[PDB]
């Protein structure tokens, strides 16, 4: 609501307050001089001044080269305000959570991560690698008997174009 | 004669809650370890941008106070008395006495003239500024 | 064109601040993302000399493995690196022990594990399974078989 | 007691007994377990330009169209930033492949390992030096990092398995299982002692390695400044966000910092100059806060590069690097997570009573 | 950061109170070069005790 408590303005949700304040004081403020609290003006109510919910809407998908579906992810956004599945990142709307583990492909933040999967976009909380325990113990050992040599590449950027403006 | 302050004199700046926070405000404060006079009789004394007052009386001798500048009829002055179970609070061109006192009795004025306000509702310690 | 000098004077001033505003910004980005390519210039020549110019004992420095040799290959605006490196690759359980005891004299390996066929017991380099008979040119003695 | 002023000393005299003809070697010897914290990422903060300088209002959000990119490049310069300090994470933690467990039979020779590896009694499934490092740590938006601190510990359980039960091997490619009193004997050997030596001390060996991580965590609990470094990198950040909400407040010329007051008061003919005025100064504050971040972030990364060299050079194997990986001669080291950071415990053999022996050369 | 742009006038100093922290932060960022300066030269001579 756009609200006016006596000469307090301004935009918000109010919430009931389990703040306790002195029999004198009218309204609360924070570290950040924001005012948090304020004291309803008859009914002698604390009330606890949310800011409206906002944040980015973000658009997770696999190219249009394979499939135009797509999922959104609304930051920080509760899914009451708004396949329907409200993580840790924000409410993610499109997407089917799956349990099964698999490597992350597209980052959706929060150890969540987005797939595109026979076809879906998926949610799951992403595998760090398969597990291998080691065989350990105090009297064994291996040793390998065809050793493979390995030509892997590594890019680094040495220059930039020199541009100068007068 | 004078006394050491030390710590006391310090009031809330404004109505605002604030929670485990270390608030940094600039206005007029007694400063720490400051000088005030110590009264035992009661002269006019000057005011200045705002007065510290402080008394400890077990048998409440001291019960209000006269603000104003002529303080002789000339011009509104602010009289308080806070009278067995209800204080005054009434602004007033009021003729002050040259020696204004209560008794056991109400000496304070002798003419109350263009009244503009009235309202009624061990250590003690007051702050009073305009 | 529209406006006499009274007036186009704070019209050019307004634009110039902008526009000093806005080749400020660039500049000042140009330095961030240049200090960016200078640190990874200098991590390249340190990689070139160290992974090209000789063979490095950093591990993942020069890619995943041991590091054998590598080669440089020209790119626009770039160097890329191709990096030859040994891996292990089929590792096998034979028999060992930490050190050999004969006469009382406890016989440690030079180098390597007192590797076995589950019967008899070998000694082998560390990183390549090759059995080799065990003899008193390949160990040394310290110490007993008490310790 | 008093506040003195003196010339400082820079440490203790010790004259060399040089000689062409004498030499002094330790008899003993102890391991040193030395802790280093470096920071590995930051608060991923992230301001809407717009939002931020044109708080809901048409006219300021219309006027803010006159300036074109500006927003865009900020927006996308702290986007880049908080895409930068995913990448840092992973590159300093997840550097292994597969999750490496111990064995439910924790026989390493009385070197403990309780205290650097996770136990089953906390739900955070760290460790207990693990919980004294987290323990003892308007428009905008923080985003959540893409690794958890569960999910980083789970890396680091993996890392310091593999170093327990493979030594070196896991880092090169397949794990190999070896004992560990082998593996130490390796490290030994690759620092100029052989290995009869760690074989005949062992037992000591072990016992004195015990009182060494007892001590690294009361030194941790003891001292409240020796994570001081990731403090200073939270600390840095919150005072960057709290400049930017008081820049905000500022009125910067404006005949009000409240922009609705701005509106009601003076008509369109006037608002528009107190905005453009207003809006220059948020403008500018914002700039300010994203250059300062650009650097801080350019800081953090050199110090994520340093993490990741750290660990793929103390951690996957042995440093002969002097100084790299601690004081002393490096035989291994432990990382452990930490609140936006890494923390290597260096594991060193440090000569101890030297003595003069007749010798030539 | 205020003798600078305020060179000991009162109006100016007055003035230069609208914009805030600005001189706060300008002086701390010179501040924290100029320890960085004293961290830089122990790191690199200060290596033995
Ligand atoms: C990209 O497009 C090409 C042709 O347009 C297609 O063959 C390829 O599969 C595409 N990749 C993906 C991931 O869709
Ligand atoms: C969504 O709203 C419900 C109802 O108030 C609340 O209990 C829940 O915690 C909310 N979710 C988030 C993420 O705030
Ligand atoms: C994962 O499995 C548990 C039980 O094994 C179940 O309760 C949960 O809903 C599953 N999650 C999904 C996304 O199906
Ligand atoms: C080693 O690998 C090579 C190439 O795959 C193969 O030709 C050869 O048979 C292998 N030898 C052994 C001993 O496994
Ligand atoms: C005290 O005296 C004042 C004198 O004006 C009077 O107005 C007030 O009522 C008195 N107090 C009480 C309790 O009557
Ligand atoms: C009576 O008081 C009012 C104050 O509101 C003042 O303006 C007026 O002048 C006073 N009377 C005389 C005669 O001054
Ligand atoms: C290595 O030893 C473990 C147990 O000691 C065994 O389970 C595993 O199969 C062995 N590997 C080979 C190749 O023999
Ligand atoms: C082990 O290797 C040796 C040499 O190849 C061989 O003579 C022996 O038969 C093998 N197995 C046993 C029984 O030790
Ligand atoms: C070496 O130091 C340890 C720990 O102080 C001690 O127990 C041991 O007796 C010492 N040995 C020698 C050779 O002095
Ligand atoms: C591990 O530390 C615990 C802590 O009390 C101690 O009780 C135990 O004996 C230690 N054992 C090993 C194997 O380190
Ligand atoms: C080492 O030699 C110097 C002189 O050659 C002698 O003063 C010193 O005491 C010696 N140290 C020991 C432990 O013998």
């Amino acid at each position: 609501v756009n609200f006016n408590f006596n000469g307090l303005t301004g935009t918000g949700v109010l919430t009931e307050s389990n703040k306790k304040f002195l029999p004198f004081q009218q309204f609360g403020r924070d570290i950040a001089d924001t005012t948090d609290a304020v004291r309803d003006p008859q009914t002698l109510e604390i009330l606890d001044i949310t800011p409206c919910s906002f944040g980015g809407v973000s658009v997770i998908t696999p190219g249009t080269n394979t499939s135009n579906q797509v999922a959104v992810l609304y930051q920080d956004v509760n899914c009451t305000e708004v396949n329907v599945f409200q993580t840790r990142a924000g409410c993610l709307i499109g997407a089917e959570h799956v349990n099964n583990s698999y490597e992350c492909d597209i980052p959706i933040g929060a150890g969540i991560c987005a797939s595109y999967q026979t076809q879906s976009i998926i949610a799951y909380t992403m595998s760090l690698g398969a597990e291998n325990s080691v065989a350990y113990s105090n009297n064994s050992i291996a040793i390998p008997t065809n050793f493979t040599i390995s030509v892997t590449t590594e890019i680094l950027p040495v220059s930039m174009t020199k541009t100068s403006v007068d | 004669a004078y006394t050491n302050s030390f710590t006391r004199g310090v009031y809330y700046p404004d109505k605002v809650f604030r929670s485990s926070v270390l608030h940094s405000t600039q206005d007029l404060f007694l400063p720490f370890f400051s000088n005030v006079t110590w009264f035992h009789d009661n002269p006019v004394l000057p005011f200045n941008d705002g007065v510290y007052f402080a008394s400890t009386e077990k048998s409440n001798i001291i019960r209000g106070w006269i603000f104003g500048t002529t303080l002789d009829s000339k011009t509104q002055s602010l009289l308080i008395v806070n009278n067995a179970t209800n204080v005054v609070i009434k602004v007033c061109e009021f003729q002050f006495c040259n020696d204004p006192f209560l008794g056991v009795e109400f000496r304070v004025y002798s003419s109350a003239n263009n009244c503009t306000f009235e309202y009624v509702s061990n250590l003690r310690e007051f702050v009073f500024k305009n | 064109s529209r406006l006499d000098p009274p007036e186009a004077e704070v019209q050019i001033d307004r634009l110039i601040t902008g526009r000093l505003q806005s080749l400020q910004t660039y500049v000042t980005q140009q330095l961030i993302r240049a200090a960016e390519i200078r640190a990874s210039a200098n991590l390249a020549a340190t990689k070139m000399s160290e992974c090209v110019l000789g063979q490095s004992k950093r591990v993942d420095f020069c890619g995943k493995g041991y590091h054998l040799m590598s080669f440089p290959q020209s790119a626009p605006h770039g160097v890329v690196f191709l990096h030859v490196t040994y891996v292990p690759a089929q590792e096998k359980n034979f028999t060992t022990a930490p050190a050999i005891c004969h006469d009382g004299k406890a016989h440690f390996p030079r180098e390597g594990v007192f590797v076995s066929n589950g019967t008899h017991w070998f000694v082998t380099q560390r990183n390549f399974y090759e059995p080799q008979i065990i003899t008193t040119d390949n160990t040394f003695v310290s110490g007993n078989c008490d310790v | 007691q008093s506040i003195i002023a003196y010339t400082m000393s820079l440490g203790a005299e010790n004259s060399v007994a040089y000689s062409n003809n004498s030499i002094a070697i330790p008899t003993n010897f102890t391991i040193s377990v030395t802790t280093e914290i470096l920071p590995v990422s930051m608060t991923k903060t992230s301001v809407d330009c717009t939002m931020y300088i044109c708080g809901d209002s048409t006219e300021c959000s219309n006027l803010l169209l006159q300036y074109g990119s500006f927003c865009t490049q900020l927006n996308r310069a702290l986007t880049g930033i908080a895409v930068e300090q995913d990448k840092n994470t992973q590159e300093v933690f997840a550097q292994v492949k597969q999750i490496y467990k111990t064995p439910p039979i924790k026989d390493f020779g009385g070197f403990n390992f309780s205290q650097i590896l996770p136990d089953p009694s906390k739900p955070s499934k760290r460790s207990p030096i693990e919980d004294l490092l987290f323990n003892k740590v308007n428009g905008l938006t923080v985003l959540p990092p893409l690794l958890t601190d569960e999910m980083i510990a789970q890396y680091t359980s993996a890392l310091l398995a593999g170093t327990i039960t493979s030594g070196w091997t896991f880092g090169a490619g397949p794990a190999l299982q070896i004992p560990f009193p082998m593996q130490m004997a390796y490290r030994f050997n690759g620092i100029g002692v052989t290995q009869n030596v760690l074989y005949e001390n062992q037992k000591l060996i072990a016992n004195q390695f015990n009182s060494a991580i007892g001590k690294i965590q009361d030194s941790l609990s003891s001292t409240p400044s020796a994570l001081g470094k990731l403090q200073d990198v939270v600390n840095q950040n919150a005072q960057a966000l709290n400049t930017l909400v008081k820049q905000l407040s500022s009125n910067f010329g404006a005949i009000s910092s409240v922009l609705n007051d701005i509106l009601s008061r003076l008509d369109p003919p006037e608002a528009e100059v107190q905005i453009d005025r207003l809006i220059t100064g948020r403008l500018q504050s914002l700039q300010t806060y994203v250059t300062q971040q650009l650097i801080r972030a350019a800081e953090i990364r050199a110090s994520a590069n340093l993490a990741a060299t750290k660990m793929s050079e103390c951690v996957l194997g042995q440093s002969k690097r002097v100084d790299f990986c601690g004081k002393g001669y490096h035989l291994m080291s432990f990382p452990q997570s930490a609140p936006h950071g890494v923390v290597f415990l260096h594991v060193t053999y440090v000569p101890a009573q030297e003595k003069n022996f007749t010798t030539a050369p």
